[PDB]
RNA sequence: AAACGACUGUUUACCAAAAACACAGGUCCGUGCGAAGUCGUAAGACGAUGUAUACGGACUGACUCCUGCCCGGUGCUGGAAGGUUAAGGGGAACUGUGAGUGUAUGCGUAGCGGUGAACUUAAGCCCCAGUAAACGGCGGUGGUAACUAUAACCAUCCUAAGGUAGCGAAAUUCCUUGUCGGGUAAGUUCCGACCUGCACGAAUGGAGUAACGAUUUCCCUACUGUCUCCACCAUGAACUCGGUGAAAUUGCAUUACGAGUAAAGAUGCUCGUUACGCGCAGCAGGACGGAAAGACCCCGGGACCUUUACUAUAGUUUGGUAUUGGUGAUUGGGACGGUUUUCUGAUUGUUCUGGUUAUCUCACUGUGGACCGUGAUCCGGUUCAAGGACAGUGCCUGAUGGGUAGUUUGACUGGGGCGGUCGCCUCCUAAAGGGUAACGGAGGCGCCCAAAGGUUCCCUCAGCCUGGUUGGUAAUCAGGUGGUGAGUGUAAGUGCACAAGGGGGCUUGACUGUGAGACUGACAGGUCGAGCAGGGACGAAAGUCGGGACUAGUGAUCUGACGGUGGCUUGUGGAUGCGCC
RNA sequence: CCCUAAACCGACACUGGUGGAUAGGUAGAGUAUACCGAGGCGAUCGAGUGAAUCGUGGUGAAGGAACUCGGCAAAAUGCCC
RNA sequence: GGGCUUAAGUUAUCCGCCGAAGCUGUGGCAACCUGUGUGGUUGGGUAGGGGAGCGUCGUGUCAGUGGUGAAGCUGCCGGGUGACUGUGUGGUGGAGUUGAUGCGAGUGAGAAUGCAGGCAUGAGUAGCGUGUGACGGGUGGGAAUCCCGUCCGCCGAUUAUCCAAGGGUUCCAGGGUCAAGUUUGUCUGCCCUGGGUGAGUCGGGUCCUAAGGCGAGGCCGACAGGCGUAGUCGAUGGGUAAC
RNA sequence: GUCCGAACCCACUUCAGUUGAAAAUGGAGGGGAUGAGUUGUGGAUAGGGGUGAAAGGCCAAUCAAACACCGUGAUAGCUGG
RNA sequence: GGGGCCUUGUGGUUCUGCUGCCGCAGGAUUGGCCAGUGAGAAAUGUUGCGUGAAGGUGAAGCGUCUGGGAAGGCGUACCGGAGUGGGUGAGAGUCCUGUAACUGUAAGCGUGGCACUGGUGUGGGGUUGCCCCGAGUAGCGUGGGACUCGUGGAAUUUCGCGUGAAUCUGGCGGGACCACCCGUCAAGCCUAAAUACUCCUUGGUGACCGAUAGUGGAUGAGUACCGUGAGGGAAGGGUGAAAAGUACCCCGGGAGGGGAGUGAAAGAGUUCCUGAAACCGGUCGCAUGCAAGCCGUCAGAGCCUGUGUGGUGAUGGCGUGCCUUUUGAAGAAUGAGCCUGCGAGUUAGUGAUGCGUGGCGAGGUUAACCCGUGGUGGGGGAGUCGUAGCGAAAGCGAGUCCGAUA
RNA sequence: UGAAUGUAUAGGGGUGUGGGUGGUAACGCGGGGAAGUGAAACAUCUUAGUACCCGUAGGAAGAGAAAACAAGUGUGAUUCC
């Protein structure tokens, strides 16, 4: 910076730490599940979404943006409270 | 040869989802008794970087997403 | 005749031959012999096949007379009463885990760990002496003699002591061509003095000194073309002819002068003047001529040198420990039972261990003698002698260490240096928004205040005039007048009398979570802020309060620390570490 | 074969450097200097020409350091008894 | 500047003119915008940004082309807005190479006191390296400079003679005159061919050691290596038989 | 470590040379010339080292740290292209 | 785990010992599940294939035209498991050399592998009484080093110096340390392949160079030359198809030239292909000896030529080089004597970040590697970017964080 | 055969029994180990365990058959990409 204390040295370091064992979820939303499984999609497994798009060999938490008029039974790793509520109200369930 | 990122830049700047470059506010590490709660609150959050500084940071980062 | 060096010598190959170096002579310091010293990692070696009348280092430098005072500083030598002080030894204490105990919290045995270490412990340093032919130092004010100038002399301040003998306008004297005398017709030089020594001085020697010197200086005489003032002669070039035949340099070219103009000195531009074309011999005024990326100056980099710059390090030195063992005392820290009485007070034996100290010797010493390998001054073995658990060496450890190494040693600047300045606040310059420079003109700040903060209520000043005890211009009281000229914690400016100035009551908002919206900087950043919640202060309420009438009183990041919290913890549980505020 | 060099060291067939030996006559102290001997050379561009000027020598009236920073240079002196 | 007051000087006023790459006229080119049948605006330019191209070499493909003459060089006559260029037309030359479209670059030079080569300028100029030569004859294409002779001059503690070191055939004889020789040269220390150096006694070795070197074992040292004993070398010296 | 003075060693002054005869000399004088003299032959000391009667002098014609090669195409906020 | 103690099992034996006239072992031409020249606790011959070093066979064209010459033009035929190249007097599938294809290999120290000879040779269930299981080793301390880790919370590993274990109810590791759990068994050794490289030998290749380039070196090249030495270090290629390299004569001492010959060409004559520029000249046209000139440009007479276009150009106006670097240079600031040649924005990343363009598209794309000995083609999805963000993180998630489920 | 000297050993005397010596362009293993440079100065750090040096191979070398990883199920010597 010409001799002036540069930006990467006048700014304080963002501290914190990294979780060495953190695992990310491949998230899918209810709009995607409705679009890819419209015809009364009975049971959706991780293999089915990974066939469409969930990037297989990962955990598949399902999230809850969207309406989900159809009835689905999603056996997946983890889900949000809103997604579970919407799925149950639509007539389906979640497992695992 | 892969081009390495800047380590201080790695440790100091975040890149948001829309692409903004943000740093931690500077001036609150010590000497905080004379500083009022208003001054400390002004120095307590995050700052979006200006255009030239943000471009410099994205250059120093080697495609590193920030911290 | 003077200065310097005593002399003969030596030296900067290639700008310095000297006054520089050396020298014979002198003194100091070190060295007892495997010497000290030096080259080398070491063995070795030189010193020296020498032995204190010797060797090495330092300074001075024949000879003559002398070499004065100071040991405060620093160095060196010696010493050790106390202080400080490493590694090591060694406590006490704390602490993690943990069988289990605990209704659970928690605690915690054994074992395995971790932390720093009361006491003990060296040299060095502080400390006390000596040492100057060690590195060094050798002063001030006031005044006084019968012309005046000075001070032998007196008082004093201070120091470790205050410059002795001798010399002095000097290889030293700035002023300075000091003054006086000599030498000249005339002498800033000379030489003899004077003493007013800017800023001599006694082995970095003082003052002298016969002889010596391609040293420096002044004078006399002889002699001369050095000169007045040059002339002439012969020669090697130059010149002409025949032969041979370079060079530096070169943007060009059919390359004048004057006065101007222009990057401020023009062959080349302007206005004029002059000038037929081409040669030969010459001279040097110009072509800012050629030659050499100025060597002076500044800026950036480097190199080498210095030191009480920094950081290291060879060497030197201190102790601990290994090598490293045997045998006694004399003093403390224990376990141990059992004189005392676990004990304020004392102990012997019975086991473990620090220190102080004394002897022994197939550790070791690379050593003196003899012998053997061998008919070998190396080397090795045996042995005697002499030391001896020392020394030496390895590792650890403190001190010392320009001997050596790597580097640092800011910028601004009417060149650089010296001096000044460097961040923040107020005013002017600043041209009526904001901004605006100079080594421009003025000043302030690096705080302070538990009230000088918050709130609520009340009050009006300075100055002037008059009356009144101390009391006066001015303490305190009374009446009139007085609007801001008083005051404001603190510079200045903007404000404030509706007071933001003076006072009374209660208080801690000098809050916690926030911050719509803005101002101001390239940015980091700086600044103002409505409304809301919690929990408070004052007020009857309205409301106000996130320090101070406002604007200075401050320091990013890294790194580390303390309190809280408990998000993470590399198999699990702890611990430990990290994270967040 | 060269060898105080045209053959070596100097880039040269370079007025430089290079150790040793022999080394006669007359004058002279002399291995100085002059002229010769033994012996060897005439030197590796010449021929001319009274230009200035530069170098190298020579002479010089009267004066005699007036020169110059300075007697630089030269002159004077010089040998034997 | 000439010259000017008899203004061509100052001043007021009036009437004309000159004067730029400005403006207008006319003829081309180009950028942008705009309704999209008018056209309007615009086009000096360093640093610099953007866009589009010329030429060189290699190369895939296609079409070819070349001794009835490729490349390269060199003229003339033409062409484009530029880098440039013709499928015009010669000359020289003697074996390659053209156009279209792509692909890849060691792709463009006027300068770096740039590097290499060649050639100018100074210039037929400076110099030709201490000096004494003259003449007669010869040789020869050619003679100041070669050979012979006679005069004269020069060195002579060296311009002589002989060695060492060093050089290496330069020595001698013949043939030579491209180059070298600071000129010429018929000459030469140069060129080519051939020849030439003979030791019991001279100088070295075969003998000896100095300084110094190396060094069996050995000692010292992380390695590499250092030192050194016994020895072995090593003349500048000792010894050794001819004039 | 006497005197004058050749050879020999040196280098004080001056003139010339300065693209030289010569990358340090020549002419004319000058100093030492039995001594701490000079010289031949061989040898020893080597680069943060040598050696130095001491000038930072000399160590193969530029030495306040030789030369060669390598790190290396060192680096240059500077000049040039 | 092994030893020991036993419940047992050796390949069929001629018959010798010791232990209990049980049993165990040396013993032997004859099996053999095995196992071999290997690292394997080891190392000794005769028979079985195809090759590199050399070789062998190896297809198929003539006629005319022009030319010095035919491989070229024209005409008309062949071979091809061979049309990759290179030579030949110009441009060859059929002229040569070769090429494709087959083939031989005596020999190798041959080499690889197979067969035989010859050489060497088993365990399973039970038991823990007892016995062994790598010592100055591991750890620990200290001074250093390697590990992402630069002394730290310092695991692991290693060197010097001290100190110093346990041994299976044991040791070590899982990032200080301890406990449990998991894994493992140090202080002994040997081991192919996958990996690295090329002084060399054989064959081949190139949008690599083409004599200032490519090696320093196309030639007496590490030569000449320079340096004491270590070391440094060049430049010089081309006649022609074939020497047919110019017999002979003339001028000249020669050199050189002129005639002539050879050759397609000699102005291809050995200084030899082509033969540029600078530079040096001969000839012709114009101008030029009264003139002040960045040397040009515009206007322009005259002369020559007229190949009616071109050369020169008296005379008039205007006009201070090029580059670099500067506020400003004609500058008396820098650099350049001239010409020819050479001499500076490149290349590599499954780098970063844009843009253009093409493919695919909620998906895109492979890396190493494997197959194609036939290449540029195919596979390989390991990974990677996109698909959701916010938070120090646990985590939550179209939200999340500061916050009080504000 | 066995010194001083006793055991013996050192040493001495016979035999050649076997191996060695030196070279080698790159690659390997073990050890010693820069600086320029970057950090816009510089010392930690970088350069870089590079350059260079030493010892020593082989046709390759080194490593190699768990006192290993992993994390609760598992993999199973080394090397290389
Ligand atoms: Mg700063
Ligand atoms: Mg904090
Ligand atoms: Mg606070
Ligand atoms: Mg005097
Ligand atoms: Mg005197
Ligand atoms: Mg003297
Ligand atoms: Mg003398
Ligand atoms: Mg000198
Ligand atoms: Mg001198
Ligand atoms: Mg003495
Ligand atoms: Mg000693
Ligand atoms: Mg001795
Ligand atoms: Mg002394
Ligand atoms: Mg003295
Ligand atoms: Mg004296
Ligand atoms: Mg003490
Ligand atoms: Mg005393
Ligand atoms: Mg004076
Ligand atoms: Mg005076
Ligand atoms: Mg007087
Ligand atoms: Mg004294
Ligand atoms: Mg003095
Ligand atoms: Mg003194
Ligand atoms: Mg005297
Ligand atoms: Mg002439
Ligand atoms: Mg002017
Ligand atoms: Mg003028
Ligand atoms: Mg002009
Ligand atoms: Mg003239
Ligand atoms: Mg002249
Ligand atoms: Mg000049
Ligand atoms: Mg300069
Ligand atoms: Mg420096
Ligand atoms: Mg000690
Ligand atoms: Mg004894
Ligand atoms: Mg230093
Ligand atoms: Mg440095
Ligand atoms: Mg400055
Ligand atoms: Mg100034
Ligand atoms: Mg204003
Ligand atoms: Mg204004
Ligand atoms: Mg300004
Ligand atoms: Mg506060
Ligand atoms: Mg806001
Ligand atoms: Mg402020
Ligand atoms: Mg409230
Ligand atoms: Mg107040
Ligand atoms: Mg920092
Ligand atoms: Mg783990
Ligand atoms: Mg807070
Ligand atoms: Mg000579
Ligand atoms: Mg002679
Ligand atoms: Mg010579
Ligand atoms: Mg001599
Ligand atoms: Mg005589
Ligand atoms: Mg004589
Ligand atoms: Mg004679
Ligand atoms: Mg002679
Ligand atoms: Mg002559
Ligand atoms: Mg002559
Ligand atoms: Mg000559
Ligand atoms: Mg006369
Ligand atoms: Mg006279
Ligand atoms: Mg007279
Ligand atoms: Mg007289
Ligand atoms: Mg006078
Ligand atoms: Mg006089
Ligand atoms: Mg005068
Ligand atoms: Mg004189
Ligand atoms: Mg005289
Ligand atoms: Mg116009
Ligand atoms: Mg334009
Ligand atoms: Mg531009
Ligand atoms: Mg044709
Ligand atoms: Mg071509
Ligand atoms: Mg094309
Ligand atoms: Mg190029
Ligand atoms: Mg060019
Ligand atoms: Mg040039
Ligand atoms: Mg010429
Ligand atoms: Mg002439
Ligand atoms: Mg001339
Ligand atoms: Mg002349
Ligand atoms: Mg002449
Ligand atoms: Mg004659
Ligand atoms: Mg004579
Ligand atoms: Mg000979
Ligand atoms: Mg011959
Ligand atoms: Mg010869
Ligand atoms: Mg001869
Ligand atoms: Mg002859
Ligand atoms: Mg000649
Ligand atoms: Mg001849
Ligand atoms: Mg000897
Ligand atoms: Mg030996
Ligand atoms: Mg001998
Ligand atoms: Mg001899
Ligand atoms: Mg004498
Ligand atoms: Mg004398
Ligand atoms: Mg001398
Ligand atoms: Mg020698
Ligand atoms: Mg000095
Ligand atoms: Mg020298
Ligand atoms: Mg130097
Ligand atoms: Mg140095
Ligand atoms: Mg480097
Ligand atoms: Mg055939
Ligand atoms: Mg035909
Ligand atoms: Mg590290
Ligand atoms: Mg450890
Ligand atoms: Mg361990
Ligand atoms: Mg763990
Ligand atoms: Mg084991
Ligand atoms: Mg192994
Ligand atoms: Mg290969
Ligand atoms: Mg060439
Ligand atoms: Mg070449
Ligand atoms: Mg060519
Ligand atoms: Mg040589
Ligand atoms: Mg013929
Ligand atoms: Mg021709
Ligand atoms: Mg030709
Ligand atoms: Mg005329
Ligand atoms: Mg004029
Ligand atoms: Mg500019
Ligand atoms: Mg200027
Ligand atoms: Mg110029
Ligand atoms: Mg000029
Ligand atoms: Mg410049
Ligand atoms: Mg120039
Ligand atoms: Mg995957
Ligand atoms: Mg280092
Ligand atoms: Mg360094
Ligand atoms: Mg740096
Ligand atoms: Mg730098
Ligand atoms: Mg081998
Ligand atoms: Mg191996």
């Amino acid at each position: 910076a010409g001799g002036q204390m540069p930006i990467h040295m006048q700014a304080p370091k963002l501290g914190g730490f990294h979780n060495p064992f953190r695992t990310e979820y491949q998230v899918v939303n209810l709009d995607k599940v409705e679009a890819l499984f419209p015809k009364g999609g009975k049971i959706t497994v991780d293999d089915l979404v990974s066939v469409g798009a969930v990037r297989d060999n990962e955990l598949v938490k399902v999230l809850g943006t969207g309406e989900l008029t159809v009835k689905v039974d999603l056996v997946v790793d983890a889900w949000s409270k809103s997604a579970q509520e919407k799925i149950e109200k639509a007539g389906g369930s979640v497992t695992k | 040869p892969k081009m390495k990122s800047h380590s201080g830049t790695k440790k100091r700047f975040k890149v948001t989802g829309s692409g903004k470059v943000t740093a931690r506010k500077a001036g609150k590490r010590h000497l905080n008794e004379h500083k009022s709660s208003r001054v400390t609150r002004r120095l307590t959050g995050e700052t979006v970087l200006s255009k030239g500084e943000a471009a410099k940071v994205k250059k120093l980062l080697a495609g590193h997403p920030g911290r």
